């Protein structure tokens, strides 16, 4: 409405009430879900053009069914970990196989300006690989494992059917606690003086306390000195994390960590 | 207590790690057990060897597989 | 990490992300290519004419902001307040001495 | 008001609020904020200036 | 719910093959750098053995 | 509260920053008609310690840090609690909201 | 009266300041430690010296780092 | 005990005032300790003379800069 009258003036336009009637079914042409694919690929190129304001509608084209691509991203900013660190920190079988399945070599999903955004919309493709639907155990984990950490979207986030939720939470909530136990915290800036620290950890034997960062084998080292039965501060943590949590909407990832875990 | 091999309940174990990146873990039957309320409650004989009764208590510390990726056991 | 892969089956693997930029614009870079902000505000519409159409068309819909861009540089266009200084910021110089300006002078 | 009302007594003047409907485009209007800064600019200078209200 | 079927008994079945599937997920390494766990020896062998399977 | 970070540390990391300030002001005399005090010199230790280090110089706070095993201590939580408890009636998604919903327990 | 290096936990060892408002940090292993238990508990043994024995008298309860950056260890 | 300073520890010092209305301050070691309640517990060393031993004795009913300015400690 406002973003395109730029000082034209009108009102209200859409009379009767949606019923997907005069609304939603606007965009099965195949000709159509591709000019909306072009504008926005295009107009992605160069944002600085005189008439870039066509996007105000054509973004959803742009990874259009490529949610889990974009859970993915979330993680990494959410943990603060590397590109790959959070892929050695996978732990399932099922969720490395769609994992693999992500990462496939040879599909442009790295290169800025790409028909890859637009594959469902640009017909391309009919059924997407980096669909949530396809990789829905991936989602679950890196959902739960996001909120667990803190997080603000993944709250409201679509609890997958289907999977292996118990493997998949146990090994969402030791992630999140490796992640959320110890934290980066290195002098970054100074004037004369620094805190030397390189070689220094443990003079030893104290110790029965969780691995120093966050490599992967220390973990599942220690978890295997734990029974494989996550501990009471394990426990605690993720109640901590997710009571307090409120107005949330059934059958969301939300909804099952505050069930799982807030008793 | 009273064993064979329970005398050295305050001898060194000095384990050499990767390099000069850690330190030694200087280890002893004594940080791993009290007296006889947990070595003498599982697999605790006097037959056993110094490292083959020390490599038991790595358990109590919860560092047996913490410290596998890690020193020359 | 150049190289991570699936422990079993020993294949590759080559973590990647979708790209993101928007990179940013720092306050000199604008002062490279042009010296001056250009305002595109003036219309022969006659001083007086404006300032009936910012009022009566205030209601809905009239007043047009060509109506308010044209009226607001009409009242404010004179020139008033003696520099007491210098001025000169970005390597443009705006006042010297004791000039007299006017918002305008932009 | 209380300043949009320096001697003349003058009430509201709009009659729909925000609602992006009046006012609205005007901060996306290249010459209208190209003006206002100019004025808060200038006027930050002379913060004494009678005008600078 | 069924009808006309034995529930004493099921449940229990049900509720033990439950309780195993809990207590036991999979949890293994699956990407790696230059280093991975393994988990050799002292798997199950010293005396522990007073938890589930 | 933005989006996208890495909130269970930087969290952390400015717990400590507060921690450090509030644990301990500058306090000092000003003004005086003859007299004052002083106590640059004289300082003493020998375990008498495990206490957090005075003044807020950085570097000593993470030594400090270091020793707690990396972990806040039930006080520098505490600390929060008082903080943010009390606080009524918060907008949703401010860092307000954030604050009162991690420390507030 | 056992071990050893437990002889000398009624001398103390002192460290010089890096500071010109500090004095030496002067410190003895009957003082760090609780009695001796706790001495093998977190790892001590009798094959030791002073100087590498009362620095883990300083970390267990929780000071090693502070002083590893304010005196010269 | 052998040390020379740690029970029998009994003289009060005539800590002249700072004000010109007052009365000196002359404590011993008994006002400032225990037994072995604080001794073993923080701070102390058995090579310290009779100031030295006052002086990080003083600290106890917590006062060392209150009277440090009010006395000539």
């Amino acid at each position: 409405l406002t973003n395109q009258c730029k000082m034209i003036n009108e009102q209200f336009e859409p009379l009767v009430p949606e019923g997907r009637d005069i609304f939603d079914v606007w965009g099965n042409d195949s000709n159509y879900t591709k000019i909306v694919a072009a504008v926005d690929m295009f107009f992605h190129m160069f944002k600085k053009h005189e008439c870039a304001s066509f996007r105000y509608g054509t973004i959803v084209s742009r990874f259009k069914d490529c949610a889990a691509l974009a859970t993915f991203g979330h993680l990494c900013k959410i943990t603060g970990m590397s590109t790959e660190d959070v892929t050695t920190w996978i732990l399932n079988r099922e969720v490395a196989d769609e994992m693999v399945q992500m990462m496939l070599p040879g599909q442009e999903i790295d290169k800025a300006d790409s028909y890859m955004p637009y594959l469902i919309d640009f017909g391309l493709s009919s059924k997407s690989p980096y669909s949530s639907v396809k990789n829905p155990a991936f989602h679950f984990w890196g959902q739960l494992t996001a909120l667990l950490l803190r997080s603000t979207r993944a709250r409201n986030a679509r609890q997958p059917d289907d999977i292996e939720y118990t493997s998949l939470t146990t090994a969402g909530l030791l992630y999140a606690y490796a992640v959320g136990s110890s934290a980066d915290l290195a002098q970054q800036f100074c004037v004369g003086d620094n805190k030397y620290t390189p070689d220094d950890s443990t003079g030893g034997l104290t110790t029965n306390a969780p691995p120093q960062g966050r490599d992967v084998v220390e973990w599942l080292g220690w978890f295997e000195d734990q029974n494989r039965k996550p501990t009471p501060d394990m426990m605690q943590y993720a109640k901590r994390a997710v009571m307090s949590l409120q107005g949330l909407r059934e059958k969301t990832i939300g909804k099952y960590a505050k069930s799982e875990f807030d008793k | 207590a009273v064993s064979d091999v329970w005398s050295l309940s305050k001898t060194s174990m000095t384990f050499q790690p990767k390099k000069a990146s850690l330190q030694p873990l200087t280890i002893s039957l004594d940080e791993l057990f009290s007296s006889r309320g947990e070595f003498i409650s599982v697999g605790g004989n006097g037959r056993m060897s110094h490292k083959e009764a020390i490599l038991l208590g790595l358990r109590y510390k919860k560092l047996y597989n913490q410290a596998r990726v890690k020193y020359s056991l | 990490s150049v190289t991570v892969k699936r422990i079993i089956d020993n294949t590759v693997i080559v973590p990647k992300l979708p790209a993101n930029e928007d990179p940013v614009e720092y306050p000199a870079d604008y002062f490279r290519k042009s010296k001056e902000i250009p305002l595109y505000i003036n219309t022969t519409k006659s001083l007086s004419d404006l300032r009936g159409y910012v009022y009566q068309g205030l209601k809905s819909g009239n007043v047009s902001i060509i109506h308010v861009n044209s009226y607001l540089y009409g009242a404010l266009k004179d020139i008033r307040g003696k520099l007491d200084k210098d001025w000169s910021s970005f390597g443009i110089n705006i006042g010297k001495a004791g000039d007299t300006i006017g918002i305008f002078d932009l």
